[PDB]
């Protein structure tokens, strides 16, 4: 099964104990705070993120 | 630190001496305040090489 | 020696052969065209990257 790095870490955390990763990163996306086109919180909340 | 001087490749392009800079540089903060940048060429990461 | 990810690929592949990639990636970094701040170029630059 695939998913993404940070999904697969917090699965291994817990405690049943039986799922490995493998390999490294395939590639490198990102997550972030998004708004629609025309939404006026875009800009400020992307500086409230930084 | 404490001079504040671009040294290299950006020591060309925020002091005017050149206009494009094709290289494989980082895009990082401090690095995007003074001059712009375009879109990642490719998605990578800090690697160890031993 | 922790350097750049495709970097480090790339000594891989070239053949003295003593060099490792191991782990994975340790961050996220954009290799960007370092273009003036308002360039004269970016603009037809970031389409023409992506």
């Amino acid at each position: 099964y695939l998913l993404e790095s940070t999904m697969n870490e917090y699965i291994e955390q817990r405690k049943p104990c039986d799922t490995m990763k493998v390999g490294g990163n395939l590639d490198s996306k990102g997550y972030g705070i998004a708004t629609p086109k025309g939404s006026s919180l875009g800009t400020p909340v992307n500086l409230a993120v930084l | 630190a404490d001079t504040k001087i671009w040294n290299g490749m950006v020591g060309e392009l925020v002091y005017g001496k050149a206009d494009i800079a094709i290289a494989p540089l980082t895009i990082t903060l401090v690095r995007e305040e003074v001059i712009d940048f375009s879109k990642p060429f490719m998605s990578l990461g800090i690697s160890i090489m031993i």
